[PDB]
C-alpha cells in the first residue's frame, strides 16, 4: 500500500505535518447535515470515529 | 475532444465529486493518492503552499469555497468539522479560535480535520475508486515535484512535456498517456517522411494518353522513368493547349499508370505530382489521443491487457451456439472450432493463422456468432482493402446485413463486394427518392448550389445512419475505422484480420471505438507491417500489436490444419516456424496436379533444390544484384514445368532482388525457347508481392553466390517462411548452397533437403544428388 513510493513522499509527509502544526500556533453509511444560508447532506461512513461513536 | 476544464492537473481524473479547485493556482486536482503517499490536492497545497480551495458545481456540495462558518477563514489546514450534541448537524470551523472550548458551547472535543490521512475528508470530497486511478495518468511523487516546479513560470505545461532520438517502443506501459507519448512521435516521423517522399516522387516530362470521354469522366495513362485511389495531380506544360491543372485518382497500379474539362488532344510535356494526404496519420494520432483521454473508448480489461498489465482472466458471459459452423459456410475443422469456441468466451484473443489454415472462414464464422449476440454491429477490419474485401465477401455468405465502408477517394474502384459498399447502398435506396433525385443532379453536373447541397448532405447523413446503425456487420480498413461517419458509434465486438501487418497505432484506430471484445487475427511468422522511415522502424514501429502481445506472453490460438500445400511442402516450415504443429488437411494423392507429367528427383516429394554456382553481379542500377546463370537455370525450370503441363499463371518466381526480377523478365523475353506470351504470364516478384497469395508452383531464385549478409528471404526467417508456403503442388529453389549455408536457417533447409535426397545437380534431364 505504498504505490511507487519516492524519497519525495517522505518529504511531503513531513512537509504536510509541519504545515498543519505551523498554521495553528499563531492563533454502509450515515447521513449528517452540513451548514453553508443553506444546509447540505453528507454521508459519513461507519468506519469513521464520528459515526463509530455518535 | 480533450479532457474537461476540471480534470486533475496531475492525473486527469475528472469526476466532479472528486476534484478540488485551488484558488491561487487556478487549477484542479483530484482527491486520489494515485502513486503518491497523499491525495493530489494535498500534494499540490503542500508544495505550491496554497490554503484556499473551492468544490465543483456538479459535485454534491455545489460550488462552495471551503471556509469557517463562524469567521470566514478559508485556510484548509486550520479547518475541521465539529458535530452538534445528540444531533446530526456538522459545521466547518477553524480549530482556534472558533472551535476552541471557551469560545464554543456544539462539541469542540470531536473536531475532525478537513485534511485526514493526507487526503481531504472522503465524505466531503469523494476519493476516486481504484479502477479510476489505475486508468488515470500514473504520475509519481517525484514527477509532481518536477511538474510543480516547471509551473513556477510555465503553468500551461504537462508531464507529457517534460532532442536527439525518439523513445523506443515499450512492451509494458504505465498508462495510455505514456503509450501516446511513445507512439505519437513515431507516427509523426512516418507522416513527415512519407510526405517528403511523395513530394520527391514528382516527375517532369511525361507522355500522357487518353481514353475516350464517352464515360463522362475521363482517364489518363502514363509511364514514369503507390496505390489505387491515390490522388495524382496532372499539369500540362506547353502551348498546344492553355496551361492546365487537374486532379485524378489512380485506378490502375503497375509500368502504366491510369487515373480517372481536360486537354485530351495533347500527348507530351505533362507533369505528375503525387498528392499526399494526412488522413491516415491524422486518424492514428487521434486514436492514440482517444486511448489516453477517454476512459470509455475501451473496456478496463482491454486497456490493462493492451498496456501489458497483469489482468485476471475473465470469462465473457456470451452464449455458445449449438453448431459452431455458420450458415452459408462450409464446416469448420477441430482446430477452427476450438478457436471460435475459445474466442467467444474471452474479452481478448489472438488467433494465429498459418499459411492455408482458413483464417477468413474462421474469422467470418466468429463474426457471425458475435453478430448474433445482438449487441449492435460487429466491426471487422484489416490493414488492407484486399483483406477487407475478402472477409466482407465471406461474411456476406452467412446472410447477415453487411456494410462495406470505404474511402471517398476509392468509390470509383470495383471489387466483388462493391454492391455492399455504403456509397452504393445509399445510391440504391429507393426508400429516399429525394436523395436519388439530388444524386442524379450531382452526377450529370458539377457540385451543386449551396441550398441543394445542404439538403443533399442532410439526407445523405440520414441514409448513412440508417444503413450503419442497422448493419449486423461493418467492414472497413483499420485506418478506415477512423472515418468521421463511424465517430459517434460504439463497437462492443471488434475483429481485426491480418493485424500482424499493421503498425500498432493503425491497429488501434478501430479498437478505441468502444472495444469490449477484441480479436486479433494474424501470423507473427509471416511478414509484418511496412515502415518507410528507418528512425521510426528502428524505434520499434515495425512491431505489430499482435507481436508485442505475443512477446508479452499472451499465447495465440493457432489454426492447425493447412489446406494449401502437398504434405512434403508443409513439412519444413511447420517444423521450423510452427512448432511442428501444422496438420495436413490435404493428402499427398490430393496434391498431384492434373495434366502434369513432370519427373521429380524423388517422385513422391514435389520439391527440390537445384544447385547453381553462378557468379552474382551488381545490377547497373548500382543498388541490387542479379545472377545470369541462375536466371538461365530458372527459365529452363520454368520451361520444363510449362512443357510438363503447368499453367503459366500458376507459376510464381520469387526473388529478393529487383535486378534479378528485372533480368529474369528480360531474359525470358529475349532467350526462352517457348512462345514469348507464355512466359509473360508467369509472375515474378519479391515475397512481399506474394503475401496472402498462392500458386501451383513456386521457383525461388536466391541470386547470391558469395558470402553476404543479404536482404530479403536470404536473411529474414519470416520472409523465408512466406517464400516456402505459397505453392500448392510444388516448389523449386535455385541457389548456391555454399553461399546460403552461412545463414543457419538455410543450413537447416539444405540439410533437410539433402536428407530428403532432394538437393540436386546437373542437367534437368539427368538430375542427380549433390555430394556437398
Ligand atoms: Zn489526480
Ligand atoms: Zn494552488
Ligand atoms: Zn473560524
Amino acid at each position: 500500500a505504498m504505490g511507487v513510493p519516492c524519497v519525495e513522499d517522505e518529504d511531503f509527509i513531513q512537509a504536510l505535518d509541519k504545515m498543519m502544526l505551523e498554521n495553528l500556533q499563531q492563533r454502509d453509511t450515515m447521513p449528517f447535515v452540513m451548514l453553508t444560508q443553506q444546509f447540505k447532506i453528507l454521508n459519513v461512513p461507519m468506519s469513521s470515529q464520528l459515526a463509530a461513536n455518535h | 475532444k480533450d479532457l474537461p476544464i476540471h480534470a486533475c492537473s496531475y492525473c486527469g481524473i475528472h469526476d466532479p465529486a472528486c476534484v478540488v479547485y485551488c484558488n491561487t493556482s487556478k487549477k484542479w486536482f483530484c482527491n486520489g493518492r494515485g502513486n503518491t503517499s497523499g491525495s493530489h490536492i494535498v500534494n499540490h497545497l503542500v508544495r505550491a503552499k496554497c490554503k484556499e480551495v473551492t468544490l465543483h458545481k456538479d459535485g454534491p456540495l455545489g460550488e462552495t469555497v471551503l471556509e469557517c462558518y463562524n469567521c470566514g477563514c478559508r485556510n484548509v489546514f486550520l479547518l475541521g468539522f465539529i458535530p452538534a450534541k445528540a444531533d446530526s448537524v456538522v459545521v466547518l470551523l477553524c480549530r482556534q479560535p472558533c472551535a476552541s472550548q471557551s469560545s464554543l458551547k456544539w462539541d469542540s472535543s470531536q473536531w475532525q480535520p478537513l485534511i485526514q490521512d493526507r487526503c481531504f475528508l472522503s465524505w466531503l470530497v469523494k476519493i476516486p475508486s481504484e479502477q479510476e486511478q489505475l486508468r488515470a495518468r500514473q504520475i509519481t511523487a517525484q514527477q509532481i515535484n518536477k511538474l510543480e516546479e516547471l509551473w513556477k513560470e510555465n503553468p500551461s505545461a504537462t508531464l507529457e512535456d517534460l532532442d536527439e532520438e525518439p523513445q523506443h517502443v515499450l512492451l509494458r506501459y504505465e498508462d495510455a498517456y505514456q503509450y501516446q507519448n511513445i507512439f505519437g512521435p513515431l507516427v509523426k516521423l512516418e507522416a513527415d517522411y512519407d510526405k517528403k517522399l511523395k513530394e520527391s516522387q514528382t516527375q517532369d516530362n511525361i507522355t500522357v494518353r487518353w481514353d475516350l470521354g464517352l464515360n463522362k469522366k475521363r482517364i489518363a495513362y502514363f509511364t514514369l522513368p503507390l496505390m489505387q485511389g491515390d490522388e495524382i495531380c496532372l499539369r500540362y506544360k506547353g502551348d498546344l493547349a492553355p496551361l492546365w491543372k487537374g486532379i485524378g485518382h489512380v485506378i490502375k497500379v503497375p509500368d502504366e499508370i491510369a487515373i480517372e474539362g481536360a486537354p485530351v488532344e495533347v500527348t507530351h510535356n505533362f507533369q505528375v505530382d503525387f498528392v499526399w494526404k494526412s488522413t491516415s496519420f491524422d486518424r492514428m494520432q487521434s486514436a492514440l489521443k482517444t486511448f489516453a483521454v477517454d476512459e470509455t473508448s475501451v473496456s478496463g480489461y482491454i486497456y490493462h491487457k493492451l498496456l501489458g498489465h497483469e489482468v485476471e482472466d475473465v470469462i465473457i458471459k456470451c452464449q455458445l451456439p449449438k453448431r459452431f459452423t455458420a450458415q452459408g459456410l462450409p464446416d469448420l475443422n477441430h482446430s477452427q472450432v476450438y478457436a471460435v469456441k475459445t474466442v467467444l468466451q474471452r474479452p481478448l484473443s489472438l488467433i494465429q493463422g498459418p499459411p492455408g489454415t482458413g483464417k477468413t472462414v474462421t474469422s467470418a464464422t466468429i463474426v457471425y456468432h458475435l453478430a448474433r449476440q445482438g449487441n449492435g454491429p460487429v466491426l471487422v477490419c484489416a490493414p488492407s482493402n484486399i483483406a477487407v474485401d475478402q472477409l466482407t465477401e465471406k461474411i456476406h455468405q452467412t446472410g447477415l446485413k453487411v456494410v462495406r465502408l470505404c474511402a471517398k477517394s476509392r468509390e470509383a474502384i470495383d471489387s466483388p463486394v462493391s454492391f455492399l459498399a455504403l456509397h452504393n447502398q445509399i445510391r440504391n435506396m429507393d426508400s429516399m427518392p429525394e436523395l436519388q433525385k439530388l444524386q442524379q443532379l450531382k452526377d450529370e453536373t458539377g457540385e451543386l448550389s449551396s441550398a441543394d447541397e445542404k439538403r443533399y448532405r442532410a439526407l445523405k447523413r440520414t441514409a448513412e445512419r440508417e444503413l450503419l446503425m442497422n448493419a449486423d456487420v461493418i467492414c472497413c480498413t483499420c485506418v478506415g475505422a477512423g472515418d468521421p461517419r463511424l465517430a459517434k458509434m460504439q463497437f462492443r465486438s471488434i475483429l481485426i484480420d491480418e493485424s500482424t501487418q499493421a503498425t500498432e497505432p493503425e491497429c488501434m484506430v478501430p479498437v478505441v471505438l468502444g472495444a469490449k471484445q477484441l480479436i486479433l487475427v494474424g501470423d507473427h511468422c509471416q511478414l509484418g507491417p511496412v515502415v518507410m522511415c528507418k528512425k521510426a522502424a528502428k524505434a520499434g514501429l515495425s512491431q505489430s500489436l499482435f507481436e508485442r502481445l505475443v512477446v508479452l506472453g499472451i499465447r495465440p490460438i493457432r489454426l492447425q490444419v493447412q489446406y494449401r500445400m502437398h504434405p512434403a511442402l508443409s513439412a519444413f516450415p511447420s517444423n521450423i516456424f510452427y512448432e511442428g504443429s501444422l496438420q495436413n488437411g490435404v493428402t499427398a494423392a490430393d496434391r498431384v496436379k492434373k495434366g502434369f507429367d513432370f519427373q521429380w528427383p524423388q517422385p513422391d516429394k514435389p520439391m527440390f533444390f537445384y544447385v547453381t554456382q553462378g557468379q552474382e553481379e551488381i545490377a547497373s542500377s548500382g543498388t541490387s544484384y542479379l545472377n545470369r546463370t541462375e536466371a538461365a537455370n530458372v527459365e529452363k525450370i520454368t520451361t520444363k514445368l510449362l512443357k510438363a503441363g503447368a499453367k503459366p499463371d500458376q507459376i510464381g518466381i520469387i526473388t529478393p532482388y529487383e535486378g534479378q526480377r528485372s533480368y529474369l523478365v528480360q531474359y525470358m523475353q529475349f532467350s526462352g525457347s517457348l512462345h514469348t506470351k507464355l512466359y509473360q504470364e508467369v509472375e515474378i516478384a519479391s515475397v512481399d508481392a506474394f503475401q496472402g497469395r498462392e500458386k501451383d508452383f513456386i521457383i525461388l531464385s536466391c541470386v547470391r553466390a558469395n558470402e553476404h549478409q543479404g536482404i530479403g528471404f536470404l536473411n529474414d526467417p519470416r520472409r523465408l517462411n512466406v517464400a516456402l508456403t505459397r505453392a500448392r503442388y510444388g516448389v523449386i529453389i535455385v541457389g548456391n548452397p555454399k553461399a546460403l549455408s552461412k545463414q543457419p536457417l538455410w543450413n537447416h533447409l539444405l540439410n533437410y533437403y539433402k536428407e530428403q535426397k532432394v538437393l540436386v545437380e546437373g542437367p534437368l534431364n539427368n538430375l542427380r544428388e549433390s555430394l556437398m
